[PDB]
């Protein structure tokens, strides 16, 4: 989920 | 305890025969000059600080390709939200505090209402629904299915929907705008039970629809991602980079849920207690506290949403360095 947590901007 | 008339409502007592219309003289009865120079140097702040930060969020999204993703488009909504909150409430009210009382008459007050009650909720909605997009593509509740161009569109459009279903009402005959607290600003009615424009039913709307269910959304969307990030990692403790992201994700949501009680929680419970309590003796000054937060949420939600978020960061230091960084 690094990936969707980077596209959020949550990481 | 009040002073009614056609189109207001000043909280003091006309009992000496002083109160005038908040629409045709100065209200210094209520609040000594100074608090109204008060009220107009923090609107001062809150412009100062609200359009540099909320304009360069749209500036930085126009040199940089790589800000103009869909994920990204309820943040610059948001953007336009606060310049909503700056052009249509924070301006005015700092041109009319400077005179003491709402010097546009009925009508201004329905602009000013309009626009301020406008920007608040579109605000409030991007928070929403950026919670739910963030639920939606990191916990993967859908089969097969990934987040498009058209889907953010809707998501937008449904702040514009759910902001006009809350500030169009009051134009039309449901609850009514007057001004409020110290009358240089204006808002919607909800400390006077004026049964002419059903206010009741519209508070009590405001407070479940505008309100519960926002609230409530937003605590089950970030929980479950909280839960997600939380698993992954425990599956993952080799990762250590799986686990960094579980913190600063846990840290974020606290943030992102915090800030959110503190901006809305006082508005509502206040409101609710004029409204529970309601008719009773109010100063203004007790009036303007619920909206010292909700109004500086024009400044501390950019610096969350946009300034806590290492892309936009970025192109920010890049821009304004005006090269590299
Ligand atoms: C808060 O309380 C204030 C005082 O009770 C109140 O202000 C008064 O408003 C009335 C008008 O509704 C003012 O009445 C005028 O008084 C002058 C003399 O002092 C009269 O000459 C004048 O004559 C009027 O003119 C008409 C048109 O030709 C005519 O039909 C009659 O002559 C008619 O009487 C008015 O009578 C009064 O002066 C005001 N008081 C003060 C202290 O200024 C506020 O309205 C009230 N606030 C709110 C928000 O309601
Ligand atoms: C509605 C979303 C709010 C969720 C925030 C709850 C965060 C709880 O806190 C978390 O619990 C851990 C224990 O597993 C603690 O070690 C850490 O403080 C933190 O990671
Ligand atoms: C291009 O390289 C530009 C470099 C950046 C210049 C340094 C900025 C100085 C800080 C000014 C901010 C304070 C303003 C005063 C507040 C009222
Ligand atoms: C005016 C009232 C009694 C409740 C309103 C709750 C607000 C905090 C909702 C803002 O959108």
């Amino acid at each position: 989920i690094l990936e969707n947590l980077k596209d959020v901007g949550l990481f | 305890n009040g002073t009614e008339g056609p189109n207001f409502y000043v909280p003091f007592s006309n009992k000496t025969g002083v109160v005038r219309s908040p629409f045709e003289a100065p209200q210094y009865y209520l609040a000594e000059p100074w608090q109204f120079s008060m009220l107009a140097a923090y609107m001062f702040l809150l412009i100062m600080l609200g359009f540099p930060i909320n304009f360069l969020t749209l500036y930085v999204t126009v040199q940089h390709k790589k800000l103009r993703t869909p994920l990204n488009y309820i943040l610059l909504n948001l953007a336009v939200a606060d310049l909503f909150m700056v052009f249509g409430g924070f301006t005015t009210t700092l041109y009319t505090s400077l005179h003491g009382y709402f010097v546009f008459g009925p009508t201004g007050c329905n602009l000013e209402g309009f626009f301020a009650t406008l920007g608040g909720e579109i605000a409030l909605w991007s928070l929403v629904v950026l919670a739910i997009e963030r639920y939606v593509v990191v916990c993967k509740p859908m089969s097969n299915f990934r987040f498009g161009e058209n889907h953010a569109i809707m998501g937008v459009a449904f702040t514009w929907v759910m902001a006009l279903a809350c500030a169009a009402p009051p134009l039309v005959g449901w609850s009514r705008y007057i001004p409020e607290g110290m009358q240089c600003s204006c808002g919607i009615d909800y400390y006077t039970p004026h049964e002419e424009t059903n206010n009741e039913s519209f508070v009590i709307y405001m407070f479940v629809v505008h309100f519960i269910i926002p609230l409530i959304v937003i605590f089950f969307c970030y929980g479950q991602l909280v839960f997600t990030v939380k698993e992954a990692a425990a599956q993952q403790q080799e990762s250590a980079t799986t686990q960094k992201a579980e913190k600063e994700v846990t840290r974020m949501v606290i943030i992102m849920v915090i800030a959110f009680l503190i901006c809305w929680l006082p508005y509502a419970g206040v409101a609710f207690y004029i409204f529970t309590h309601q008719g009773s003796d109010f100063g203004p000054i007790f009036m303007t506290i619920p909206a010292f937060f909700a109004k500086t949420s024009a400044v501390y939600n950019p610096v969350i949403y946009i300034m806590m978020n290492k892309q936009f960061r970025n192109c920010m230091v890049t821009t304004l360095c005006c090269g590299k960084n």
